């Protein structure tokens, strides 16, 4: 009979004499009840999701903490498949990537690493690469969401981000432009943004809450960081300060390769030339050249794309 | 011919044993079945006793109500602030209650003492002693008690761990406070939060109160305008109220946390609120080497593993940076196949540790 | 919501006059109040990067 | 006509006391209520297992998340 409703009100707990429990509803209403039938004193504990007859205030079900907000705008692409052949030249850190994530994952430590350098390289992809590679839950997470009107909403979000990810852990939580939340300023004026700060602090505390979980992997990219912390460099917090240098030319020839890859080409191509003529392109500028050369190559009528085409992509002002 | 006794007892033994296996679950489930008749009953504290029956009780869910007693009720025991079970329709006392609130381990964070003692993070020893005497002891020597103690420097260096190591040494319940949850939104909940943090601890004392890095709920704010900063100031003051106010640390003590001190309300730093401003410098070459052979060498390592020269190259590191030094070589260890770290693993790390920062 | 209804309106031109409104590259995070405004870009920065089709959704 | 027609539609909400939508109040069905409140009254999620309702979760005329 009493089963069930979608959803219930939930409530949290104080007492668990010994048969006694008092709970405060999602309606913000406290009832006593002799501990109901469908629940277990261990299931019972404060701060919990529970099925409760809304009318009777009779707890029906214990509820797992699941729809405890994923701030559903939080974007979880689960371990998408991306190679290290995706954007080349980065083997430096790819090692470190492995060294900061893969190896800490599979043996017996860092809970996360810290990117810096401009993305569009596929820094994102690097994450996405390891998202495939390490097979830990990838969280593509924009701090703007962590940036909120509610007070400590972000922290809540961060806690949100923390916990449900800890379920999907092994997880790699990606963060873009940490400096968003990466400035505490200097001062006692910090409530100015308490959000971006405390969220960091909350995060720091989360990064502080554990050490050994490789289940939690924390990946933060910036163009460059602003404030430093031995939280920002720590075993169990952000351990690894990871450079993303704008690649070298053969590395660009390596990356342009991947971009030139799916292109139809007659091989007038010489990459290194392009690679030499180009300077420090994060991958997509090669791809931009790749892009333009194609539009060019069509304007040339060419199905295949040629070196000159790419030269003309370059020619399309790269500055 | 005699195989029947089994086929008799075989059935029998199990059968007769299978009796209450099944049968137990019924009544238990039946209780659960039954208890579904047992219905929830509202809660509240007595604001006061109007008449012996007549009560002023603010619903724990909501506003005040004029109510009477019910039954099995002691109009004696019924008293101000007393949690009582209340009625949904009759709207009167459905029972008289003990009381406590809040997620003790969550909104409040309740962990007893600390994981490793002061020694394991030793090399902060100045503080280690210095704090203990100004924190632990004033309990056990009735001959001010201390107001407040504020860490600063880089966290977790042992820094955040200090609290646990602190918390460990006293015996009090360590109660951790992260900040913003104390006023998320949640357009209110200030003292009720903090006083539960006070009062629960005040009842549960000895308790350690540790408030994390308190610049969102601490600090002097900005223009001191209203972002909801007026929330913070309150919250900022709620402590001030408990501190510059008569509320003492009876057996419950308060550890303040910041990574930077100058980030706090000047009035907060004041005695009557804070009697200690706890620095955490970086370990010296000694302190490092101290912490070095502490944090590090306890990870399995060769004597080949380079003890001081690492420390020589180990400079401006913290307690966890020391651990990083270990942890980094550990990369090379798992990279060199080492349970015991080897000097090879090490100083690659050391510079690499001395690389990113000092 | 932009990027949301971007994909709703797909084959759509997201057009910004006044990229200078949010500002451009800046250190005014060193001041510390601008951060969100800066982030608002980084917002715009972040999300537009990875998943948004810009052959259809024009920026 | 449309009134009484949509009065059904009205009543089609009005059972269980019930494109942004913001909040669906599809209200108080306990067996069941099949709605989300994102709002400070009785926040709700239908899920945890396979949880739907054939055309429409429930009510408000509002039916949805």
């Amino acid at each position: 009979k009493n089963n069930r409703q979608l959803p219930y009100l939930v409530a949290n707990v104080v007492e668990v004499v010994g048969k006694a429990a008092v709970v405060k509803t999602s309606s913000r209403q406290t009832v006593f009840l002799p501990m109901v039938g469908l629940v277990d004193p261990d299931k019972l504990k404060p701060n919990d999701l529970v099925g409760v007859n809304k009318d009777s205030y009779l707890i029906l079900d214990t509820l797992p903490s699941e729809f405890d907000s994923r701030v559903k705008a939080m974007e979880v692409d689960e371990k998408p498949t991306e190679t290290y052949s995706d954007v080349g030249g980065l083997d430096k850190q790819i090692e470190e990537l492995v060294e900061a994530i893969v190896l800490p994952m599979k043996r017996a430590a860092p809970k996360g690493a810290l990117m810096y350098g401009p993305p569009g390289t596929g820094k994102t992809l690097l994450a996405r690469a390891c998202a495939a590679q390490t097979n830990a839950t990838f969280l593509k997470l924009a701090a703007p969401q962590l940036v909120q009107m509610y007070i400590g909403e972000g922290a809540k979000l961060v806690r949100d981000a923390f916990a449900l990810a800890k379920e999907k852990a092994p997880t790699i939580i990606f963060i873009d432009e940490l400096d968003a939340i990466g400035t505490k300023r200097f001062d006692s004026e910090k409530s100015g943004d308490r959000e971006v700060q405390r969220t960091m602090l909350e995060l720091l505390n989360q990064l502080d809450g554990f050490s050994s979980d490789d289940r939690v992997k924390v990946l933060a990219a910036t163009n460059r960081v602003d404030v430093l912390d031995p939280a920002l460099l720590r075993s169990g917090r952000l351990d690894r300060k990871i450079e993303f240098p704008l690649p070298s030319e053969d590395s660009r020839a390596q990356i342009l390769q991947i971009h030139s890859r799916k292109m139809t080409t007659d091989d007038d191509i010489n990459w290194q030339e392009l690679a030499r003529s180009t300077d420090e392109f994060n991958g997509a500028q090669l791809k931009a050249v790749t892009v333009e050369a194609g539009m060019i190559a069509l304007r040339n009528g060419q199905s295949s794309v040629k070196h000159e085409d790419f030269v003309e992509g370059i020619s399309e002002v790269q500055a | 011919k005699l195989l029947e006794h089994r086929r008799y007892d075989d059935q029998l033994k199990q059968r007769r044993q299978n009796i209450r296996d099944l049968e137990k679950l019924y009544d238990k489930t039946e209780n659960d079945i039954k208890a579904l008749q047992s219905i929830g009953q509202l809660i509240g504290e007595v604001m006061k006793e109007l008449s012996e029956e007549k009560y002023i009780v603010k619903a724990s869910s909501g506003p005040r109500y004029i109510v009477g007693v019910r039954n099995s009720v002691d109009r004696s025991k019924l008293k101000k602030g007393v949690r009582v079970t209340l009625d949904i329709t009759t709207l009167t006392i459905m029972r008289i209650l003990p009381r406590e609130t809040d997620p003790l381990v969550y909104n409040m964070t309740s962990f007893e003492q600390g994981e490793i003692t002061f020694d394991g993070i030793g090399g902060l020893t100045e503080q280690i002693r210095e704090l203990r005497e100004v924190i632990e002891l004033p309990l056990k020597n009735p001959e001010k008690p201390p107001k407040g103690v504020l860490l600063y420097g880089p966290p977790g260096t042992g820094k955040t761990l200090l609290a646990k190591a602190v918390a460990a040494t006293i015996g009090a319940n360590f109660i951790f406070s992260p900040a913003s949850g104390i006023v998320d939104k949640y357009i209110g909940e200030s003292a009720r939060i903090i006083r539960e943090m006070f009062a629960y601890a005040k009842e549960h004392e000895p308790c350690i109160i540790f408030m994390d890095e308190v610049d969102a709920i601490g600090g002097r704010r900005f223009s001191e305008g209203t972002s909801a900063d007026r929330e913070i100031q309150r919250t900022l003051m709620e402590l001030l109220t408990q501190m510059d106010g008569f509320d003492n640390l009876g057996q419950t003590k308060i550890i303040m946390a910041t990574n930077r001190p100058d980030t706090l309300d000047p009035a907060l730093l004041r005695p009557g609120r804070l009697d200690r401003k706890v620095e955490i410098p970086l370990p010296n070459e000694a302190g490092r080497l101290e912490i070095f052979k502490i944090h590090t060498a306890k990870v399995k390592k060769t004597g080949e593993f380079d003890f001081e020269a690492a420390v020589k190259m180990s400079d401006g590191f913290n307690g966890a940076d020391i651990r990083n030094c270990a942890t980094e070589a550990g990369f090379f260890a798992i990279r060199d196949d080492r349970d015991h770290i080897n000097p090879d693993d090490l100083m690659k790390a050391v510079r690499k540790v001395a690389e990113v920062k000092k | 919501e932009l990027f949301e209804m971007a994909r709703t309106k797909k084959a759509c031109i997201i057009f910004f006059d006044e990229i200078d409104a949010v500002g451009g590259a800046r250190f005014d995070d060193g001041a510390g109040g601008d951060n969100e405004v800066q982030r608002t870009m980084l917002e715009l920065i972040t999300q537009l990067d990875g998943f948004d089709p810009r052959g259809n959704i024009k920026v | 006509e449309a009134r009484i027609k949509e009065k059904a539609g009205v009543k089609e909400s009005d059972t269980g006391l019930a494109h942004p939508l913001q909040v669906a109040r599809c209200t108080k069905i306990i067996k069941a209520k099949y709605v989300i409140n994102l709002k400070q009254i009785a926040k709700f999620v239908v899920g945890l297992g396979e949880r739907v309702s054939p055309t429409d979760i429930e009510e408000g005329m509002r039916v949805g998340v």
